[PDB]
């Protein structure tokens, strides 16, 4: 029997069947509730909308993400999202399918305990399993060695692997991702006059970010160039007409990944935490880590991010190593692709957590063994 | 308004005070009984050491 | 030579000389133009009236504020208001006094650039400077640490400051203030029969708001009390006779500050945005922020706003912190008082933007360095 | 003339006068610099704060230790810390006092060369001397024979001494100490939900470590006991409220000293390196070494560390020897106490490195004779 792969993420649910090339259902991980009165008697108003139905009706709803920084902070909303994913998007019965969920590294244990308890009780999956996103990304990249930099909507983390062995003491987790860049852009757009305060307006700004922002190779002279001429200015049209034009914001928004002090954080840029995670590894494997930086996730999709990353790491590493940033063109779904590959392996069918093991050991089995 | 506010708040303060006091005296009982227990363990250890050195001289 | 302090605000100009205890001129920031015909030949009708001269000829004029939400949206009217402020209220020559202007945080750059250009070109000030209203409010409160909540006529904002260091990533700006409460009161008074639609009637309703409205410590049982008895009803006499009596509107008008959903806004109340701004600061300074909530501006002058604010923040914060709301009895002029203190400091006389620096750098001098 | 003792260490400066019973000044060896903006004109902004002044303002500063693993890696910051120690804490003139610095064994020569050059040039001490921490700890213990395990903030080392003769081939130096335990605890607390990433939060976690952590006599059954009941859970209150409760982390943190694989190190626990350093000594002195294990430094202050140490070494050594772990109650200042004793000896006054010897021989005089 086929299995389900349900990479959750903090901004997008990507589900599908183990053995496909791409996720079958990709929709926002969002729950909307009506905000206004409701006067038309007989309209049949729902209590809440999920997925991308809540996205087209977003004008009258208040949107909430049930996952903040990789952690599930609203379990009823997460249950709604899973119910939707199973019954309306994939149109299956969860009782007939093992499910491979995914989770960021180095986040609380109650998260996985609640995941597995929810699955086994309110969905009656025959078996399940909770992988780590970076490992699956490496599976999808077709490698067994490399330091993968995953950057989605909630959390950015490095995991260095060698020959299929993880270095759990060198795993570095950072908490600025797509959503903090969206907020920084919402804050930077006000200095031109545009004011986005609603959650629907946050979605609008997210789309502006996904369409017009890029990473400058050299930040300072890019700034000076944008100051001198006006060739960097593009235009965007809100969904009511009323075009807006942005200039240096285009590269000031994603630059925060390399100077997290823009949003008042004390951490270092992603280049520097990658270098530190490498320099925390055994001196023999780091020459092979330098040449297998695997970029993953949506927040790594800016134009020019691989070149800036390579420039920075080359400036940090010794002048003899060969820095290679590996950025596939489909790197936004690498975690799901690797998850499907993993759940399709024959030697994996003993790694599931069967219903009987859960019945014997309680929800605590998820990390105690698997 | 502020008077009844502070009054209810600080009556609850006296509530948690009674609770923390109960826990205080219970911890005092615990402390004294634990002193007695480690004293019994002290006589245990003194006796067993006397036995050990005596019987080891014998050995 | 003495300097001028010209806290503009969106509802009231407060000007004076640096070194005084209180502003010398306080008048409405408003420009009126006649609507009707004009029949008496030789009456000498002016083209437009500004300040409180437009407030006495209110009945025949149409009034317009050149500042909407902290942003100057009519630069000719703002030029008129500044010309009035200098030549008729203060009765000075702007060519002989540096000028300290004030502005809310997180508003467009063109606002400051135009302020600077106007001052230097069409008033020939020797120097100028554009402070932030919250910093000056803290100066006037006599402390170097605290989260100040400023709420004037157009905009409400929090600025957390510690030991003289601002936390610009935790500044939160909200766009409901005195004027939105005035409009909500104009709309809520129609359910008793009173209909104010004119701009003059908007001024009347503003006076009603300043004289009869208060914040209820507990909104629900206050509502039930007003429903039960009639001990909350007061009476007001319009300027033609015609007494009006209002009941629960008295506290339903300023309640919007704590439930901005009454006017269809999605934001959170001022208590909740204050708490969020605090919880966005470093864990070591927020205990000292919890005990220095400084209130400022006119919209913080309702009877019982400090008590409700303290109750709400106490309910939100941990049960060990000491929440102290600092509400001086003169907090309506805190920004001007702090501005005079600042402009009087000896160590400040190098912070001015001299005319020569402007002539070198252009209007962009203002935010680029000062 | 009296002399100064300046046990530097990598986490705490302990200074005083030769002849006292305890260090006169004990403050963190830390230098903080402001990261945020600074708005209040005239607040008197300092460029950098040192010592425990940087500890109270740590909410707005970024803290840095100029000593990483016993090695001084920032000589400007170290010069700042020494200047502070002499002028603000001890309030003396370094030109009138010989200074006894201290260093860990088996660290680069340039460290001592730069120490003595700094002293003689930018402080003009009349003479100086650089001792070894373990020897001074043995002085303070009142012995001439024993293997001393010193464990501070940066480095752990054993030095076996017999009749006042060191065995330099049996000195073993290990590079996990208090700071690596603090980092491991910061990483282990994330699996309960608490997230400390800032340097100030690292100080908070250090205090949690110093208040709630202990060494379990038997790690496995202690683990099972913590899993069974909940009697091991204590609670800590962060400096903003927000009570946190930790369970088996209390003893999982210092257990790393006995299983350095927890932080991904390959070495052996402190018990095993102690036993190895003993078994590297001549077969005649090791019976007297077995009974004079002298613990020293702050990291040896956990409750129950002496008993675990004795249990482990007893299990390793032959079943006839008498293992005695000597752990004084003031063992956190043994190095300074012994240094004061040493600098007070009359026969020591010929071992100083006079200014003239340095002027003749260059900085290389320090290790070349003394
Ligand atoms: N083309 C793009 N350019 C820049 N950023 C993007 C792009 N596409 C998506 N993003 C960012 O990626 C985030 C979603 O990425 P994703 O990997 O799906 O997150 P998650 O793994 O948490 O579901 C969004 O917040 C968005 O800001
Ligand atoms: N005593 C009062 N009670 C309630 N509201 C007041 C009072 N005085 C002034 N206001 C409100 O304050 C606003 C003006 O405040 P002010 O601080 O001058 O704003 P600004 O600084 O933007 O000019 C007016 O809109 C008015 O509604
Ligand atoms: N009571 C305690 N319990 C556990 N650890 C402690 C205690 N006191 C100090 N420490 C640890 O000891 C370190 C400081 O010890 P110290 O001997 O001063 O080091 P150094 O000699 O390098 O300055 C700190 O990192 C702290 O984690």
């Amino acid at each position: 029997t086929t299995a389900l792969v349900c990479d959750n993420g903090s901004g997008l649910v990507k589900a599908g069947f183990a053995g496909d090339d791409a996720p079958r259902a990709v929709f926002p991980s969002i729950v909307g509730r009506p905000r206004h009165q409701g006067v038309m008697v007989g309209m049949g108003q729902k209590d809440s909308y999920v997925g991308d139905e809540a996205q087209s009706k977003r004008g009258i709803l208040t949107l909430k993400y049930p996952i903040e920084h990789g952690i599930i902070t609203n379990w009823d909303d997460m249950e709604k999202i899973w119910h939707h994913t199973f019954y309306n998007e994939l149109r299956v019965a969860p009782e007939e399918h093992p499910t491979l969920l995914t989770e960021a590294p180095l986040n609380p244990k109650a998260n996985r305990e609640k995941m597995t308890q929810i699955m086994f009780e309110t969905f009656n999956v025959p078996a399940m399993y909770v992988a780590i996103q970076a490992v699956l990304s490496l599976y999808a990249s077709g490698r067994t060695t490399g330091i993968v930099l995953d950057s989605g909507d909630g959390v950015t983390h490095n995991v260095p692997i060698y020959e299929g062995y993880a270095l759990p003491h060198a795993i570095m987790r950072l908490d600025l991702a797509g959503r903090d860049l969206t907020d920084y852009l919402m804050k930077i757009l006000t200095e031109r006059g545009y004011s986005f305060v609603t959650t629907a307006e946050r979605e609008i700004v997210r789309d502006i970010k996904e369409k017009l922002c890029y990473v400058a190779l050299d930040f300072e002279n890019e700034m000076a160039t944008a100051a001198s001429s006006s060739s960097l200015e593009k235009s965007y049209e809100l969904p009511d007409g009323q075009v807006i034009t942005i200039g240096n914001e285009r590269f000031r928004c994603p630059e925060t990944l390399f100077q997290p002090s823009f949003i008042g954080m004390e951490s270092a840029g992603i280049h520097e935490t990658t270098y530190n995670s490498i320099m925390k590894c055994d001196i023999d494997i780091r020459k092979d880590l330098y040449a297998n930086n695997v970029l993953s996730g949506g927040t790594t999709m800016y134009p020019g991010i691989a070149d800036r990353m390579q420039k920075e790491i080359t400036a940090l590493a010794p002048s003899t190593m060969k820095i290679k940033i590996i950025a596939p063109p489909e790197r936004k779904y690498s975690v799901w692709i690797g998850g499907s590959i993993l759940a399709s392996l024959s030697t994996f069918q003993q790694m599931w957590i069967s219903k009987q093991e859960y019945d014997e050991a309680g929800p605590s089995i998820v990390h105690r063994k698997c | 308004h502020i008077a009844e506010d502070a009054d209810r708040k600080y009556e609850e303060v006296a509530r948690k005070l009674v609770i923390i006091e109960s826990d205080l005296e219970r911890a005092e009982e615990r402390a004294e009984l634990s002193e007695g227990k480690c004293a019994e363990l002290e006589e245990e250890l003194k006796t067993v050491t006397n036995n050990l050195k005596s019987l080891e001289a014998q050995a």
